[PDB]
RNA sequence: UCCCCCGUGCCCAUAGCGGCGUGGAACCACCCGUUCCCAUUCCGAACACGGAAGUGAAACGCGCCAGCGCCGAUGGUACUGGGCGGGCGACCGCCUGGGAGAGUAGGUCGGUGCGGGGG
RNA sequence: AGAGCGCAAGGGUAGAAGGGGGCCUGACUGCGAGGCCUGCAAGCCGAGCAGGGGCGAAAGCCGGGCCUAGUGAACCGGUGGU
RNA sequence: UAGCUGGUUCUCCCCGAAAUGACUUUAGGGUCAGCCUCAGGCGCUGACUGGGGCCUGUAGAGCACUGAUAGGGCUAGGGGGCCCACCAGCCUACCAAACCCUGUCAAACUCCGAAGGGUCCCAGGUGGAGCCUGGGAGUGAGGGCGCGAGCGAUAACGUCCGCGUCCGAGCGCGGGAACAACCGAGACCGCCAGCUAAGGCCCCCAAGUCUGGGCUAAGUGGUAAAGGAUGUGGCGCCGCGAAGACAGCCAGGAGGUUGGCUUAGAAGCAGCCAUCCUUUAAAGAGUGCGUAAUAGCUCACUGGUCGAGUGGCGCCGCGCCGAAAAUGA
C-alpha cells in the first residue's frame, strides 16, 4: 500500500463538528500542515470526507 | 386595537410515546430474558429459542445470538440460534 | 370551481411545493392545451374565471376539459383577530399545480379560436402559462 | 384443513409424520428439522396384512422394535384430521411409550 | 423513413444533452446497446413518424437498421424529450398503436357535436410482414350521445386486432355556451 | 444407480388461476355397509367402524398452452448524502458520489432434498 | 382476508387472537435468571425453579382478557389474621 | 421576612461550560440526570471511518387499501311516457350503485421504495478520546443564519420543533461602505521580515487604467411585478423570388345579388346559418370606413411597370415603458 499525504486547506471554524472529528482522526492541527499518511480505504474515506479543507498527493 | 370574539380548541392531547423497537440483531449475543423486538402486532415473529409474551415482544430464552428469516405465506421470523 | 362536498379532513397543513408535474404533460384529450409556469395553487375561483372568459368569449363553442381539479383546502383565520387560539378556516379550496402540468385543454375550436381563447384564459390565472400544440405528447398514459 | 399446524402443536418436539388413506396406514416415524425421518411400517405397503386396525396394533409394536434399534424413545402421532380413535397401537406400546 | 444513429459509449448523458446529441437505447428480443441520435432531424423526422410510421438508422458501423419508437420520457420542466426507446424490427406479429383517422361527417357532427378522440393510436397485433398505414373510421352515420368503438373500425386483412374490442375508439359530445351561464346557478 | 406413485418437506406465486390431454397394474380417490367403535344444535355429508363388485368422471398425480395472474431487465429521470452559487421570496442551477418506482424488452404455469412401494 | 376480533384508532390476525361444545378455575403459592424503560420514583417483559391443580391418548398449554387507555407514592385510619 | 433590585475589592497561570429533558402553588425559583472542574483508578475503548449483517416506509412516486377525481363508455336501479297484467315490452342532448377504459390527487392513503440514520461484528484511529469511583460548580429567558416541517397570509428583525453552525464567551482580527452572529479566519508576547484566505487591484486603500474577446446606451450597473412594444445582438422554422417576387405606382377590381334567415329596413357589410356557381388573366356571398338601410370608398385577388432580395412564426443575452411620499442629495 502506497504512502499518502495531506495538507489543510481550509479553516475548520464553522463547519460540522463530524467533518472536525475526522480532522482529529488524521491529526490535522492548524492551517497549513503537510502530513504524513498511509493508505487504507479507512483512512481514505475519513480523508474522503473534507475533501475540500484538504490537499491530497500520494507520496511514494 | 379591538378583538372580537374568538375561540378554542379540543386537541391539545398527545399519547406519551412509548420507546418501541428492535434491541437485538444478528452479531449480537442475547443470554436468557433480554427483550429484543419491541411491537404491537405481529411485525416479528418469534421462533427458534426465541420468545415472545403477554404483548408481542421478542426476547432471548438462550445465551444465542439473533438472526432472521422471511417465510411469506406464514410471515416474519426472528431465530436466535446458539452454539453447539 | 367544483370540490368534493365531504372529504375526511377540514384543515391540512400547507406544505411544499418545490416541482416537477407529479404527472401531467401529454395530451389523451384536447387539441389544444394551456400549461403552467410556476408551482402554486390555483384557486377554483380563478379556475372557474378562466372556465368562463373561455366559454364566454367563444360562444357556442365544442368542449372543453380541465385536467386539473380545486382539491386543497386553504387555512383562512378570521380577520381580526389575535396569534394562536387556533387555526384558519376551510377556506380557498384550490388545486396543488406546478410547472408543466396541463391545466386545461381545447378541442373541436379554431386556430386562431383556440389561441386567443386559452391566450386570455391563461391570462386570468395568477401566473402565465404556455399555449400548447398536439404532436410529441403522443404515447404515456 | 385441519392444517392449524396441529404440527405446531407437535413442533413441541419431535414427530410421527403419517397419513391414512382407505387400503394403506402410512405410520412413519420423523426425525425433523432436515425432516430427516426414520422409522416406516405399513398395512401392506409393508406387506403386513389387510385389515387396517389389526394391522395397525402388529406394525405399531413391529415399528416399536424398529424404534428400539435406532435409538428412539418418545415423539407424537402427527395428524390433523387424525381424530384419534387411538388405533390402540396408537403408537403408544409401539416404542413412543406415547399414551 | 431515414434517420442517423451512433453508438453510444457510456458516457454521462448531461455532455450528450448539453452539446445537442439526443441519448436513447434500442434493443431487440435480447440485444440492448446504448445510442444517440441529433435533435433537429430527430425532432423533424419524428414528427412524421411516432409509433404511427417506421424510422430508420444508418449507423457509422458497418450496419444500417430500422426501427419503431416507444417509450419517451420527458423533462417535464418546460416540456420536451429528454430520452427515447426504440425497438428493432423483425417479422413476427408485433404488438402496437395504429393510427386511426377519422372519416364522417354525420349528424352528431354539422349540427354541433365534437368528436372525442379517444384512440387514433390502437394496440393491434400485425405481422411485421405487412403494415396497415391510416385506418379508416366510420362517423359517417353517428349521433350525439351514441359513439363508435370494438370490431366497427377498419380491419384490414394483414392485420389482427386484441384490445377488448368494446373499448369506444371514439364518440361525439355536446357543445357549450352561455347556458352553462345558467348552470352557474 | 434411475422410472411411476404414495407419505413428506423446503423456495415463497416466474410456485396461482383457467382451458386442455392422460393414469389406475401397487396405490389415491370416489365408491361400499351403516350391525359394531363413533359422532352431527340436521344430514353415514363430516369423523367413523366393517369392506366385496365397480369406477377413473368428480379428488388428485404427470403433461401442452400466457388468456388472467406474478416477475421486470436496460437506457434515462425523480428525490437525495457532501460540496457551492443564483432569487425579494415563491424558488432555480452545477460538481462529487447514491440511486428508485413509471413503463417498454422480455421472463414465467414450476425449483427441490428425507422416507416408502412396485420395475 | 374488505368479516368479526367489547369499547378510539393504530398495529395485527382465518396455519386464529375469530365462532361452537366438553372438564374446569394457572385473575395459582413461594422466588425470579436476565432485559425494556429512565432524572428519581413508578411503569414494562419473562425463562426457569419448587408446591399442587385443570384439561390433553399424547407432544403439551396455563402466574387472567390479541396489545397499546380503564389509573393514585406516602402520611391517617377501618376491618380479619400473625 | 424579602424566590426581588443593587453592590461583591489584588496579580498571574491551567482548563472551561449551559442558556435542556423530567417534575413542582411549577413558569424570571427550584431538586434529578445532561453540558464544565479537580483527584485517583482502569487502558486503545472514543469521536471518526472501511467492510459486512440486520432494523427503517420520510422524499419521490404509484393508485393494489382508502378517500377524493374529471371524462367517456358500459349499466343495477330510479326520472318519465307509450303501454299490460300469469308478466313484460319499449324509449331519451335525464339521475346515478358498480365495473372497464381516459387522465388524476393525499401529512393522519401505501403495491414499490431510496438518499440516509441506526445498531452489533472484525479494522485502523495517542487524543484536554474514552470508561470507572469521588469532592466543587455553575446552567436551565437564549438569539441569528442554514436547510427540513408546523403555525402566520408558502407576512413579520414573528413565534414552534428537528438536524447544522456562528454568536453569547470570538464588539480581538480582515472583507462586508458602517453592522454579535453573511464571507474569511482561533489572537502567549515582540518584529520597520515571506507567503496566502475572504474580498480586491482607476484612483479610496495595498496591488493590472494587465491580457484577450463577447453584450449593452440605459447611469441599465446603481436593486420591483403580471404585462407590454418595428430596442439591440445572436440562433432556428415556412412560404415568396430572377419563371421575377417585399414595397411603390397604373389598372381591372366583376355577374346571380337585395345570398337566404331575420328585421320598420340588414343590400359584402348590427346579427344565425352559411359554407355556392360563372364571365375571367384576376375579383370574395367580403376587410375596413361610411350609409337611414342603399350609395360611395375600400382591402382581398390578377395582370402593367419594376428590379433585388422579402414576409412571417418560435428561442436565447442584455436592456426600455411598466415605476409616486414626505429636512438635502
Amino acid at each position: 500500500m502506497p504512502r499518502l499525504k495531506v495538507k489543510l486547506v481550509k479553516s475548520p471554524i464553522g463547519y460540522p463538528k463530524d467533518q472536525k472529528a475526522a480532522l482529529k482522526a488524521l491529526g490535522l492541527r492548524r492551517l497549513q500542515q503537510e502530513r504524513v499518511l498511509e493508505d487504507t480505504p479507512a483512512i481514505r474515506g475519513n480523508v474522503e470526507k473534507v475533501a475540500h479543507l484538504v490537499r491530497v498527493e500520494v507520496v511514494e | 386595537a379591538h378583538k372580537k370574539g374568538l375561540g378554542s380548541t379540543r386537541n391539545g392531547r398527545d399519547s406519551q410515546a412509548k420507546r418501541l423497537g428492535v434491541k437485538r440483531y444478528e452479531g449480537q449475543v442475547v443470554r436468557a430474558g433480554n427483550i429484543l423486538v419491541r411491537q404491537r402486532g405481529t411485525r416479528f415473529k418469534p421462533g427458534k429459542n426465541v420468545g415472545m409474551g403477554r404483548d408481542f415482544t421478542l426476547f432471548a430464552l438462550v445465551d444465542g445470538v439473533v438472526e432472521f428469516q422471511d417465510r411469506g405465506r406464514l410471515g416474519r421470523y426472528v431465530h436466535v440460534r446458539p452454539l453447539a | 370551481m367544483l370540490m368534493p362536498r365531504r372529504m375526511k379532513y377540514r384543515k391540512q397543513q400547507r406544505g411544499r411545493l418545490k416541482g416537477a408535474t407529479k404527472g401531467g404533460d401529454y395530451v389523451a384529450f384536447g387539441d389544444y392545451g394551456l400549461v403552467a409556469l410556476e408551482p402554486a395553487w390555483i384557486t377554483a375561483q380563478q379556475i372557474e374565471a378562466a372556465r368562463v372568459a373561455m366559454v364566454r368569449h367563444f360562444r357556442r363553442g365544442g368542449k372543453i376539459f380541465i385536467r386539473i381539479f380545486p382539491d386543497k383546502p386553504y387555512t383562512k383565520k378570521p380577520l381580526e383577530v389575535r396569534m394562536g387560539k387556533g387555526k384558519g378556516n376551510v377556506e380557498g379550496y384550490v388545486a396543488v399545480v406546478k410547472p408543466g402540468r396541463v391545466m386545461f385543454e381545447v378541442a373541436g375550436v379554431t386556430e386562431e379560436q383556440a389561441m386567443e381563447a386559452l391566450r386570455i384564459a391563461g391570462h386570468k390565472l395568477p401566473i402565465k402559462t404556455k399555449i400548447v400544440r398536439r404532436d410529441a405528447y403522443d404515447e404515456a398514459q | 384443513k385441519f392444517r392449524v399446524r396441529n404440527r405446531i402443536k407437535r413442533t413441541g418436539r419431535l414427530r410421527l409424520s403419517v397419513f391414512r388413506s382407505l387400503k394403506h396406514i402410512y405410520a412413519q416415524i420423523i426425525d425433523d428439522e432436515k425432516g430427516v425421518t426414520l422409522v416406516s411400517a405399513s398395512s401392506l405397503a409393508l406387506k403386513l396384512k389387510g385389515n387396517k386396525t389389526e394391522v395397525a396394533r402388529q406394525v405399531g409394536r413391529a415399528l416399536a422394535e424398529k424404534a428400539l434399534a435406532l435409538g428412539i424413545k418418545q415423539v407424537a402421532f402427527d395428524r390433523g384430521p387424525y381424530k384419534y380413535h387411538g388405533r390402540v397401537k396408537a403408537l403408544a406400546e409401539g416404542a413412543r411409550e406415547g399414551g | 423513413y431515414r434517420l442517423k444513429a451512433y453508438y453510444r459509449e457510456g458516457e454521462k448523458p448531461s455532455a450528450l444533452r448539453r452539446a445537442g446529441k439526443l441519448p436513447g437505447v434500442m434493443y431487440n428480443r435480447h440485444l440492448n446497446r446504448k445510442v444517440y441520435v441529433d435533435l433537429v432531424e430527430f425532432d423533424k423526422v419524428f414528427r412524421q413518424a411516432s409509433i404511427h410510421h417506421v424510422i430508420v438508422l444508418e449507423l457509422p458501423d458497418g450496419q444500417s437498421l430500422p426501427t419503431l419508437v416507444r417509450q419517451v420520457n420527458l423533462d417535464k420542466r418546460r416540456r420536451r424529450p429528454e430520452h427515447v426507446d426504440f425497438f428493432v424490427l423483425s417479422d413476427e406479429p408485433v404488438e402496437m398503436y395504429v393510427p386511426l383517422r377519422f372519416v364522417g361527417t354525420p349528424a352528431g357532427v354539422r349540427a354541433g357535436g365534437v368528436l372525442q378522440e379517444i384512440h387514433r393510436d390502437i394496440l393491434v397485433k400485425v405481422s411485421p410482414r405487412n403494415i396497415p398505414e391510416f385506418i379508416e373510421v366510420d362517423v359517417s352515420g353517428l349521433e350525439i350521445g351514441d359513439s363508435l368503438h370494438a370490431s366497427d373500425l377498419k380491419l384490414p386483412p394483414g392485420v389482427e386486432l386484441a384490445v377488448s374490442p368494446e373499448e369506444t375508439i371514439a364518440a361525439v359530445v355536446p357543445p357549450e355556451d352561455v347556458e352553462k351561464l345558467a348552470e352557474e346557478a
